[PDB]
C-alpha cells in the first residue's frame, strides 16, 4: 500500500527555480534509493536523476547535469528535486521512483509546464 | 548501455497472442526489468529480473530472456494491456536510459 | 576467589566459598574445567566495523594469557594483519604457544593501517581474545581469535554427561577486509571481494550477506576493468533489515534472501 | 580520476622553512593515507613523510623534527611544512596516496622541485 | 631497515625482446602469516611522477598492460618486459612496503639499442 | 537468569581436547599423529538452555575476578588457576581442626 | 520496575540486622544489585554489591569485616545481612541494580536503620 | 584513593536559567562519572549513564559533559522539579559519591 | 571417525589363482591396517601386520600393500584351506574392524 | 589420566585410582617422583644408524616438553648438527631452559646434511627425546640428548631409601660422525677417526670397536672396515 | 655490527654558512632504556689528533665551540655548523658505543671557499 505522492508542478517562465517534492509512505525512506523521471507530454519518459539510499551519492541525466539537483531528508520521508534552470523543452509529467535498481513504485505524476 | 524495444509498434486482438522483445547492445544476465504504462497513468514495474514476475502482476505476463536479448511475451491480450511497455538494463545503472517502447494497440 | 561455577542436577549454582556446601563432591582435577565463551553468543554486535571499536590500543600494561580447556564454536572470528600508516608493526607478533582460534564459521581477516597508539590492543568490554585455549587480553598479529570470557566450571560427578558426549563438519570462510584508521573513531572498511574489487563496508552487512555479494559481484558485477581498483557502495534495497537477527535466532530460518537484482551498487569517488 | 597536484616549491635559504601543498581531487581524501615522497636529482625515490587518517605523523630520521607534515580533510588538501632546511633536502617533493589499507604508492602527484 | 639494491644500473636493450631487472633486498620482504610479497615496482619516465606498476611483487596494476611481468620470492625480485617497445624507456623502482622505514631502491633505467 | 544480559545462545556448541581414554591408535605418537587443528573434538548441548545460559552469565560475571588476579599475578602465562581452585577447597574442607560433626568439616559418621 | 525493602528499625549498637530489598518487574538473579547508604543529611555512600548469580560478594572499607551480603535468586530478593552494627550506621539504606559504569539504575525506596 | 569533589555546594537560580555543576576527580577517571538526582525526601535518579549518555526517560534538558579529570552537568531549563539536590559518582575505583549539591 | 571399508564384499575364487583385496580408509592412515582371516567358527588369526609386514608362521602367499588411504591384501595362490572371511583392522585410530569379506569357491 | 606407579615392599604395582586402596600414603610431595628411563635399557639397538631410523621429520605438530625429577645413565647419547643442503637450519636451535643430557657414557655426535620434511624432528616409537631434567618430544639442534620414557612414581613412605641413597668416574667420549641423507632410508655414514681419515659405518658396529678404529688404522680417505656376531649382548650385560 | 656510513664524503661551502653532515649506521644506536643516542662525533683537523665535538648524540664538549650542534635520533644522525669559521675546516668522523666494535664512519671533508 505504499503511496508516492508528487507535489509542485506549476507553470513557471523560463529561468525561475521551482522544487518538487515526492512524499514517500507506507516504506522505510532510509533504504531506497529514490530517482525522478520525467514523462514528455506525448514524446516519452526520460530519467532525469537518481539519489543514493542515504542520500550521499546523486547522479543525473546528461541534458541535466548542472541544472537539476536532487536531495533527499530521511526523517521527514521527502525528496526534493530542485529545478535550478528552466528550459521551455523540460515541460512534462515528472515521476518519482522508489528503488535504485528497478523502478518499482512510481508516484502519481507532477505536471510540470515551463511557460 | 542502449536497451532497445525490436517491435518498434504492435497492434493485436483483444484476446491475441502477442510477445514483445528488448534489444540490448551489451550482454545483460537476467537484469532487464519490465515496466507497462497504461497512457495518462504511472509507469508500473512487471517483471524484477526478466524473468522473476511482480506480486500484482496477471500471470499472462510472463517473459525470459537472457543475455543480449530479452522478450515479453503476453499468452492471452486482454483490453487493459493495450498499454506501453519499457525494458531496463541494470548493469550500468548511473545512466539509466529508457528508450521508447512499443505501443500496444487493437489490432 | 574467582567465582567457581558448579553444575548440580543440571542447573549451574556458583559455589559459594564460606559455606563449604557438604554436597558438592570434586572427585577429580579431571571435574575441574575452565569454558571459554564467545561474546557472539552474548547478542553483542558482531560485525568488524563495531567489534572494532570495542577493541583498544593502551600501553603500560603488561600483556597476561589464561588457558581454557575447553570453548565453543565461533561464528566470527577476526585475524588482523594492522601496520602503522608507515608501516611500522602494530601488533606484537603472537608468541610461539599461542595459535588462531580453532573453530570459525567466518574469519574476519582485517589487513590495513591504523594509528597504534598503544604498545598492545586491549578489550574496552573487559573480555579476552581467545587464541587456541588460550584467552588474552592483548591482540597478536596475524592469529585468529574470538573474542570471549573465560567460566571456571566444576563439572557433574565426572559420568561423562558433561562435556564428554553430545546428549543432542567445520569448514572455515575468510571474509578479508581493508582498514584505514583502524583503532579510532574515524575508521573506514572495504571489503575485499578480489585483488580488483572493493566494497564499502557499514555494519549492517552481516556474513551472509557478504558472502552473497561477493557471488553477485562474481557473477555480474563487471569487477574486472581497466579504470583500477573499484571501490562499490552497496545497499540491499529491500523493505527489511539486513541480519537483525543474530546467528542462533530463529535458526536463521524464514529469512528473507535479497536476490542479487535488489542490491544496487554505485562507484564511489 | 584520481588527481593530486603539488604547490609551494621554491628557493629556500639553507636553514630556512617552507611549507608544501598537496591538493587532492577525485577521491574521499579523508579515508587514504597520504605520502610525501623525496626524489633528489642523483639519488632516487626516498620517503620522507606519511601521515594517517586521524593525523597521526610518521617521519624517517632524516626529517624526524625537522618536518612537520598535516592534513586538513575539509579542503582536501595535504601540507608538509619544512624546518631548517639544510643542502641535502633539495629535491622533487611528491605527495603519494597509498592504497587503502596497504603501503604501496598507487597515485603520485605531480612533483614539485624545492632547492636549499 | 630492508635496503633495497637493483643491481642493473642501466639496462641498454633493443625493442621487441626481454628485459629484466633484478631487485635485491637485504633481508626477505615474504611476511609467514599470508605468504604475500611486500615488493612493489614503479616506473618513473622522465618528466612525469613515478606510477605504480606490479605490487605485491607479481600482481599488475590494472593500467599495466601484460607485458611488464614481475616475479621472485624472499630476498631477491626482478621485473621483466616480456617484449620492450619504446614507450618503455623509463626509470623503473622497487619498494619494499614490509617494514619501519619505507624504501626505494636506487633506480634502473632501460635504454633502447 | 540471563536477560539482564542482551542476548543469550540457547544452543552451546562446545569444542574441547580429546579425552585420554578414548584413543587407542597409533596416533598418540606425535609424529604420527593429527596436527594442530584435528585434535580438537567436538559437542552440542543445545537440549538444556538454563545450565549454559546461566553459564554465559557466569562466564560474564567471572571475568572481573579473573581479570584482577591476572593483574596481580606476574605470570606471563597462566595455566595454575585451576589447580589453585582445587587446592582451595581442599584446604577449605579439610585445612584442620575440623570437627567429627560440624559445620567447618564435611565428615559425616557412618 | 519496582525494588521494595524491608527490615528496617531500632537496633542497640552491636548486634546484627538483615535487610530484605526485593524486586518486582525484574529478574533479580540476571542483574548485579546493590546496596546504598545516605547517612542522614551526610551524603550517599557505597555499602556493598553483589553479582547476579551471587558468587561475587563487594563491600566498602568501612563495613568490609561487618557486613555479610548474599542473595537469593529464587525469590527476586536480596539480603543484606548488617552485623556488630556501630553508630554511624544509624541512615537510610537503598538498594538499586548495576548499570553501565557499576551505575545504580533503579533505586528501591530507602529503609531506615537506626542504632 | 580517588576523592571527589563538587565545586558549587549549593547555588540558587531562577526557572529558565543556564546552570552547570561540576564534579571534579583528584585523579583522572575515564569518563566513568555518572550523576545522580535525589529528590529530597526520595531515593536518587540516575542521570547521566557516564560523563556524558543521558539516561533514558530523563528529561533531554539534563546535559552530560564528560572529560579526563574535571565533569560537569548542566540543567538547561531549570523546571522546578529539577531544583532538587545532585550527585556525582565516580565508577574508576570503590564507587564513591562526591558531596552533594543543593539547589 | 575413521570408516573402514571393505570393497569386495563377496568374492568367489578359484585354485590357484591371484586374489586382492582392497580396505579403503575414511582419511590416511599411515601403515597402520592389519589383517586378519578368520576361519568359520573358529578364532581370527592375524595375517598381515603394519599393511606390509607378514605375521611369523603365515604363509608367504599372503602379501599386502600399504598408503595412507588404500591398502589391499594379495594371496598369490588360493589354495582351499585359504577360504574364510578376511577382516582388515585400522589401528591409527579407534581400532574399527572392516565389514569382512568372505572368499569362497 | 597418566598412569602412577606405587613402589611399596620394593615391588612395583601400577596405582588403581578407582580402588581407592589405602596402603599407599602420600606423606610428602618428595615421594612423588618423575624418573627418566632411557629406551636403549627396553633392548633396542642404540647405534646410529639404528637410531636414526626410529627418528623421523613432521610438521605441524606443536614440540612440547616434560620435566623429569630423576634419570638414568645412558650408556648411547646423541647430539645433532644437521643443515639441510643449502645450511638453513633443521633442527630448532635448543630453548633457552635445555640443556645437554648429562651422564653419558658416548655421546654419538652426528653432524652433517639431509633431507628436513618436518620443522621439527619427532620419534616414531612414540619415545621421549630427554634433555637434563627436561624430556621433549623434539630433536633440538646441538643438545646431547638420550632417548628415553618418563615414568612417575609415588616413592616408598618417605623411606628415601629409593632415589635418596644407593641401595647396590663421569667420562664422556665423543663418538663424531659425518651423514648425508640424514632422516631418509638413503643415509650414509662415515664415522670420523680423525680430521683426514674416516670409516664408513655399518650398523654392527659398537662404540668400543670404533673407538679401537682409531688404533687399528695405525684427500680425505673412507676406509670400508671388515672385523660371527659382534656385541649381542646389551651394554649391561 | 654497526657501520657508520657519513653521506657527504666531501662538503664545500662558503665561509659563515651552515655546514650539514650526514650520518647514517646501519642499525639503531638508541637506547631504550634511557632514550639517549650512543653516539660521538670527532673533528680530526690536518695533522692533529682527533678532538671529541660531541657526545651522546648532542651534547657537546667544553671546549667545543656552541656553533658544532649534534642532532638525530635512532639510524641516522646530523652535526650542523652553524657558522663555518676557516679553522673548522677538518675531517670530521662518527662513532657507535653502542655496540661493541666501536666502529667510526668513514670521515668527511669540509672545505671553505
Ligand atoms: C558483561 O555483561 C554486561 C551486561 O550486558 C556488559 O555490559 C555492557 O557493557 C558494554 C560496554 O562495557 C555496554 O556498551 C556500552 O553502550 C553504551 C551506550 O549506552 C548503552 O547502555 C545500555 C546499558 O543499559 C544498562 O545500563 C544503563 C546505564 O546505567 C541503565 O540505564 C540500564 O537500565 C541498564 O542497567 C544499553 O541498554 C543501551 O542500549 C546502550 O547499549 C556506550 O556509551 C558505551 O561506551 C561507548 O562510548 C564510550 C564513551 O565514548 C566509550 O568509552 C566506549 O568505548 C564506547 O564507545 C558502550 O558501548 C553495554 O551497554 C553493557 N550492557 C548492559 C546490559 O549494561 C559487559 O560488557 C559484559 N562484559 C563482558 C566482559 O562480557
Ligand atoms: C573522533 O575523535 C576525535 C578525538 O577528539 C574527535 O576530534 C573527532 O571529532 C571524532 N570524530 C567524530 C566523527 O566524532
Ligand atoms: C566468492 O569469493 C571466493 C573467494 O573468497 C571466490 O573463490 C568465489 O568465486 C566467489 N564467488 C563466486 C560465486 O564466484
Ligand atoms: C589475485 O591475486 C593472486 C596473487 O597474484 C592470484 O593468485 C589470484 O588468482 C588473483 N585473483 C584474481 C581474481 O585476480
Ligand atoms: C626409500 O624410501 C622411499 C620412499 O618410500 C622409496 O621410494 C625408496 O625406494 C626407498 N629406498 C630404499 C633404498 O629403501
Ligand atoms: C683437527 O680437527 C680438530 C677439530 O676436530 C682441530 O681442533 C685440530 O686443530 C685439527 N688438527 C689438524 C692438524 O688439522
Amino acid at each position: 500500500q505504499v503511496q508516492l505522492v508528487e507535489s509542485g508542478g506549476g507553470v513557471v517562465q523560463p529561468g525561475r527555480s521551482l522544487r518538487l517534492s515526492c512524499a514517500a509512505s507506507g516504506f522505510t525512506f532510509n533504504n531506497y534509493g529514490m530517482h525522478w523521471v520525467r514523462q514528455a507530454p506525448g514524446m516519452g519518459l526520460e530519467w532525469v536523476a537518481v539519489i543514493w539510499h542515504d542520500g550521499s551519492d546523486k547522479y543525473y541525466a546528461d541534458s541535466v547535469k548542472g541544472r537539476f539537483t536532487i536531495s533527499r531528508d530521511n526523517s521527514k520521508n521527502t525528496l526534493y528535486l530542485q529545478m535550478n534552470s528552466l528550459r521551455a523543452e523540460d515541460t512534462a509529467v515528472y515521476y518519482c521512483a522508489r528503488n535504485w535498481n528497478l523502478f518499482d513504485y512510481w508516484g502519481q505524476g507532477t505536471l510540470v509546464t515551463v511557460s | 548501455i542502449q536497451m532497445t524495444q525490436s517491435p518498434s509498434s504492435l497492434s493485436a486482438s483483444v484476446g491475441d497472442r502477442i510477445t514483445i522483445t528488448c534489444r540490448a547492445s551489451q550482454s545483460i544476465s537476467t537484469y532487464l526489468h519490465w515496466y507497462q504504462q497504461k497512457p495518462g497513468k504511472a509507469p508500473k514495474l512487471l517483471i524484477y529480473a526478466a524473468s522473476t514476475l511482480q506480486s500484482g502482476v496477471p500471470s499472462r505476463f510472463s517473459g525470459s530472456g537472457s543475455g543480449t536479448d530479452f522478450t515479453l511475451t503476453i499468452s492471452s491480450l486482454q483490453p487493459e494491456d493495450f498499454a506501453t511497455y519499457y525494458c531496463q538494463q541494470s548493469f550500468s545503472t548511473p545512466p539509466i536510459n529508457f528508450g521508447q517502447g512499443t505501443k500496444l494497440e487493437i489490432k | 576467589s574467582i567465582p567457581l561455577g558448579v553444575i548440580h542436577n543440571s542447573t549451574l549454582q556458583v559455589s559459594d566459598v564460606d559455606k563449604l556446601v557438604c554436597r558438592d563432591k570434586l572427585s577429580s582435577t579431571n571435574q575441574l574445567r575452565s569454558v571459554g565463551l564467545n561474546l557472539e553468543g552474548n547478542g553483542v554486535a558482531t560485525d568488524v566495523p563495531s567489534a572494532t571499536k570495542r577493541w583498544g590500543f593502551r600501553s603500560g600494561v603488561p600483556p597476561k594469557v589464561v588457558n581454557y580447556e575447553a570453548g565453543e564454536w565461533a561464528e566470527n572470528c577476526y585475524n588482523l594483519e594492522i601496520k602503522k600508516p608507515d608501516g611500522s608493526e602494530c601488533l606484537p607478533a603472537a608468541p610461539d604457544g599461542i595459535r588462531g582460534f580453532p573453530r570459525c564459521r567466518y574469519v574476519h581477516k582485517v589487513s590495513g593501517t591504523g594509528p597504534c597508539a598503544g604498545d598492545f590492543a586491549f578489550h574496552k568490554e573487559g573480555a579476552f581474545f581467545l587464541y587456541d585455549r588460550l584467552a588474552s587480553t592483548v591482540i597478536y598479529r596475524g592469529t585468529t581469535f574470538a573474542e570471549g570470557v573465560v567460566a571456571f566450571l566444576i563439572l557433574p560427578q565426572a559420568k561423562k554427561d558433561f562435556f564428554s558426549s553430545h546428549p543432542l563438519g567445520y569448514y572455515s570462510t575468510t571474509i578479508r577486509y581493508q582498514a584505514t584508521g583502524f583503532g579510532t573513531n574515524e575508521t573506514e572498511y572495504l571489503f575485499e571481494v578480489d585483488n580488483l574489487t572493493y566494497v564499502q563496508l557499514e555494519s549492517r552487512f552481516t556474513p551472509q550477506f557478504l558472502l552473497q555479494l561477493n557471488e553477485t559481484i562474481y557473477t555480474s558485477g563487471k569487477r574486472s576493468n581497466t579504470t583500477g581498483k573499484l571501490i562499490w557502495k552497496v545497499n540491499p534495497e529491500i523493505d527489511t533489515t539486513i541480519g537483525e537477527w543474530a546467528f542462533w535466532e530463529t535458526k536463521k530460518n524464514l529469512t528473507r534472501k535479497i536476490r542479487s537484482e535488489e542490491l544496487s551498487f554505485t562507484v564511489v569517488n | 580520476e584520481v588527481q593530486l597536484v603539488e604547490s609551494g616549491g621554491g628557493l629556500v635559504q639553507p636553514g630556512g622553512s617552507l611549507r608544501l601543498s598537496c591538493a587532492a581531487s577525485g577521491f574521499t581524501f579523508s579515508s587514504y593515507d597520504m605520502h610525501w615522497v623525496r626524489q633528489a636529482t642523483g639519488k632516487g625515490l626516498e620517503w620522507v613523510s606519511a601521515i594517517g587518517t586521524a593525523g597521526d605523523t610518521y617521519y624517517p630520521g632524516s626529517v624526524k623534527g625537522r618536518f612537520t607534515i598535516s592534513r586538513e580533510n575539509a579542503k582536501n588538501s595535504l601540507y608538509l611544512q619544512m624546518n631548517s632546511l639544510r643542502a641535502g633536502d633539495t629535491a622533487v617533493y611528491y605527495c603519494a596516496r597509498t592504497w587503502f589499507g596497504e603501503l604501496y604508492f598507487d597515485y603520485w602527484g605531480q612533483g614539485t622541485l624545492v632547492t636549499v | 631497515d630492508i635496503v633495497m639494491t637493483q643491481s642493473p644500473d642501466s639496462l641498454a636493450v633493443s625493442l621487441g625482446e626481454r628485459a629484466t631487472i633484478n631487485c635485491k633486498s637485504s633481508q626477505s620482504v615474504l611476511y609467514s602469516s599470508n605468504n604475500k610479497n611486500y615488493l612493489a615496482w614503479y616506473q618513473q619516465k622522465p618528466g612525469q611522477p613515478p606510477k605504480l606498476l606490479i605490487y605485491w611483487a607479481s600482481t599488475r596494476e590494472s593500467g599495466v598492460p601484460d607485458r611488464f611481468s614481475g616475479s621472485g620470492s624472499g630476498t631477491e625480485f626482478t621485473l621483466t618486459i616480456t617484449s620492450l617497445q619504446a614507450e618503455d624507456v623509463a626509470v623503473y623502482y622497487c619498494q619494499q612496503y614490509y617494514s619501519s622505514p619505507l624504501t626505494f631502491g636506487g633506480g634502473t633505467k632501460v635504454e633502447i639499442k | 537468569i540471563v536477560n539482564a544480559q542482551p542476548k543469550c545462545n540457547p544452543n552451546l556448541h562446545y569444542w574441547t581436547t580429546q579425552d585420554e581414554g578414548a584413543a587407542i591408535g597409533l596416533a598418540w605418537i606425535p609424529y604420527f599423529g593429527p596436527a594442530a587443528e584435528g585434535i580438537y573434538t567436538e559437542g552440542l548441548m543445545h537440549n538444556q538452555d538454563g545450565l549454559i545460559c546461566g553459564l554465559r552469565q557466569l562466564a560474564n560475571e567471572t571475568t572481573q575476578a579473573l581479570q584482577l588476579f591476572l593483574r596481580a599475578t606476574t605470570e606471563l602465562r597462566t595455566f595454575s588457576i585451576l589447580n589453585r581452585k582445587a587446592i582451595d577447597f581442599l584446604l577449605q574442607r579439610w585445612g584442620g581442626t575440623c570437627h567429627i560433626l560440624g559445620p567447618d568439616c564435611c565428615i559425616e559418621p557412618h | 520496575v519496582q525494588l521494595v525493602e524491608s527490615g528496617g528499625g531500632l537496633v542497640q549498637p552491636g548486634g546484627s540486622l538483615r535487610l530484605s530489598c526485593a524486586a518486582s518487574g525484574f529478574t533479580s538473579s540476571s542483574y548485579a544489585m546493590n546496596w546504598v547508604r545516605q547517612a542522614p543529611g551526610k551524603g550517599l555512600e557505597w555499602v556493598s554489591t553483589i553479582s547476579g548469580m551471587g558468587g561475587s560478594t563487594y563491600y566498602a572499607d568501612s563495613v568490609k569485616g561487618r557486613f555479610t551480603i548474599s542473595r537469593d535468586n529464587s525469590k527476586n530478593t536480596l539480603y543484606l545481612q548488617m552485623n556488630s552494627l556501630r553508630a554511624e550506621d544509624t541512615a537510610v539504606y537503598y538498594c538499586a541494580k548495576r548499570g553501565y559504569p557499576h551505575s545504580f539504575d533503579i533505586w528501591g525506596q530507602g529503609t531506615m536503620v537506626t542504632v
